[PDB]
C-alpha cells in the first residue's frame, strides 16, 4: 500500500512499468474502504498524467488502472469530479468507449456517469464532446440478452444520469436520440436494470407536458404500470414516480395511465407500509382526482376513494397533507353525485381531525374542500343536513376556532363558512 | 383546485 509520495516517484519515473505500478498502487489506494486519499492524490498533480495515461493504447492495463483510479476520484465529491473533468478526463474516455478490452470500455462508461451525474453543466458537456453515439453503439445489439450483466448495468446507470437533472433538462436531441434504447432497457429482465431505466424515465418526465409527450409517445406506459406492480422496492419507487409525473401533465396524459391499468394498483399502494410510497402515491392521486369528472368517476369505480378516506384518517402526516389535496381536487371538479359518494364513504371525520393540525396550508386546503362539498349540498337543499354532520363530528369548534387565525385566507373562510352555513 | 402540483 504505497505512500502518495511513492506512487509520484513511480509516475514521474519515465519508465512505462515503474508507471503502470505506481498507478496501479495509486488504484488500489484510492478504492481503500476507509477515507480513501482522494484529495491527497489531487494535490499531488497526479491526474493530468492519469489523463495521459488513458491515450496509451499499447499498454492497455495502465489505461484501465489510470481509468479506475480517475473514476474513483470522479466518484466522489462535486469539487472532485471537477478535478477530474478540469484534468482534460472527458474527451479521453469517450475515447476509451471503443476500446476491445470491455473491461477498459466498462471503465469508461462507469466514468462518464459519475462526471454526467454530477449535475446538468457536466452531463451537458459530456453530451457536446459527443458521448451519445459511442454509448449508444455498445447496445447495439439485437438482444440485450447476450450482454453482460455488469456491463449492461453500467451502461444503464450511466445513459441514466445522462438523463437526469433540471436547470436545465438535457438537450431535446439528446433525449430524443437516447429514448428508444432507453426503451428497450425498460423492458430488460434484470431488477437493477428496471430500476435505473425508471429512474431515468421519471427524470424525463418530470418537466413541462412536452417532454411527458415525448416519453408517452414512445408507449412506455404500459410497461411502467407493469413494473408499478413489482416485488421489488427499488423498481416500484421510480415506477411510481414516473406515472406521478406523467399525470401532472394534459387530461389525455393522465387518461393513457388510467388506460394501462394504474388505478388497480392503488388499493395496495396507498396502504403501502413504505411511508414515501404511500406519500407519492397519494399524490399521485391528487393530479388524478384534479381531472375530469369521467376520470374521478374512474376513482369512483376502482374503490379507491375509501382507500383515500383510509390515508387521511391514518398515515404519516405528509401523506395526509397529500390527501387532503386529493380531497379538494376531487370536491371541486367532481359532480354533486360524487361528492355525495364522496360524504357517504365517511370523508367527514377525518377531515375535521385534521383542521387541529398546526400546519396552515393544510387547514387552507381542508376548509376548501368544506366549502366544495356545502356548494353540492346547496344544489341538493340538503346544506342544513351537511351542517350537522360536521358539529356531530366535532368540527364546527374547530371552524370557528380558526376565525382567530394568524393567517388571513383561514380565518377569511373560517368565517365565510361559519356565515353561510352555520347560522 | 383543481390543481395540478409537480415536483419530485
Amino acid at each position: 500500500n504505497w505512500s502518495v509520495e511513492d506512487i509520484v516517484k513511480g509516475i514521474n519515473s519515465n519508465n512505462l512499468e515503474s508507471q503502470l505500478q505506481a498507478t496501479q498502487a495509486a488504484r488500489k489506494l484510492l478504492s481503500r474502504e476507509k477515507q480513501p486519499p482522494i484529495d491527497n492524490i489531487i494535490r499531488a498533480g497526479l491526474i493530468p498524467k492519469f489523463v495521459s495515461f488513458l491515450g496509451k493504447t499499447d499498454c492497455s492495463p495502465i489505461q484501465f488502472e489510470s481509468a479506475w483510479a480517475l473514476t474513483n476520484i470522479a466518484s466522489g465529491t462535486s469539487e472532485q469530479t471537477k478535478a477530474v473533468v478540469d484534468g482534460g478526463a472527458i474527451p479521453a474516455f469517450i475515447s476509451l468507449l471503443a476500446s476491445p478490452h470491455a473491461h477498459i470500455s466498462e471503465q469508461a462508461v462507469w466514468a462518464l456517469g459519475n462526471i454526467a451525474g454530477d449535475g446538468s453543466a457536466f452531463r451537458d458537456l459530456v453530451i457536446k464532446h459527443g458521448a451519445i453515439d459511442p454509448l449508444l453503439a455498445l447496445l447495439a445489439v439485437p438482444d440485450l440478452s447476450t450482454l453482460a450483466c455488469g456491463y449492461l448495468r453500467n451502461l444503464t446507470w450511466t445513459l441514466s444520469n445522462l438523463c437526469r437533472n433540471k436547470n436545465p433538462a438535457p438537450p431535446l436531441d439528446a433525449v430524443e436520440q437516447i429514448l428508444p434504447t432507453l426503451v428497450r432497457l425498460l423492458h430488460h429482465n434484470d431488477p437493477e436494470v428496471l430500476a435505473d431505466s425508471c429512474w431515468a424515465i421519471s427524470y424525463l418526465t418530470d418537466g413541462p407536458n412536452e417532454r411527458i409527450e415525448m416519453v408517452v409517445k414512445k408507449g412506455v406506459v404500459p410497461q411502467l404500470v407493469k413494473l408499478l406492480g413489482a416485488t421489488e422496492l427499488p423498481i416500484v419507487t421510480p415506477a411510481l414516480r414516473a406515472i406521478g409525473n406523467i399525470v401532472t401533465g394534459t387530461d389525455e396524459q393522465t387518461q393513457k395511465v388510467i388506460d394501462a391499468g394504474a388505478l388497480a394498483v392503488f388499493p395496495s399502494l396507498l396502504t403501502n407500509p413504505k411511508t414515501n410510497i404511500q406519500k407519492e402515491a397519494t399524490w399521485t392521486m391528487s393530479n388524478i382526482t384534479a381531472g375530469r369528472q369521467d376520470q374521478i368517476q374512474q376513482v369512483v369505480n376502482h374503490g379507491l376513494v375509501p382507500f383515500l378516506v383510509g390515508v387521511l384518517s391514518k398515515a404519516d402526516f405528509k401523506t395526509q397533507k397529500e390527501a387532503a389535496w386529493a380531497i379538494t381536487n376531487y370536491t371541486s371538479g367532481g359532480t354533486v353525485e360524487q361528492i355525495v359518494y364522496l360524504v357517504h364513504c365517511g370523508i367527514i371525520e377525518p377531515l375535521m381531525n385534521l383542521l387541529s393540525a398546526k400546519d396552515t396550508k393544510i387547514i387552507q386546503v381542508i376548509l376548501d374542500a368544506i366549502s366544495n362539498i356545502f356548494q353540492a349540498a346547496e344544489k341538493l337543499g340538503e346544506t342544513e343536513k351537511l351542517s350537522i354532520m360536521i358539529e356531530e363530528c366535532g368540527g364546527l369548534d374547530k371552524i370557528e376556532a380558526l376565525q382567530r387565525h394568524e393567517n388571513e385566507s383561514v380565518y377569511k373562510a373560517s368565517l365565510n363558512l361559519i356565515e353561510k352555513y352555520f347560522s | 383546485g383543481s390543481i395540478i402540483r409537480k415536483w419530485n
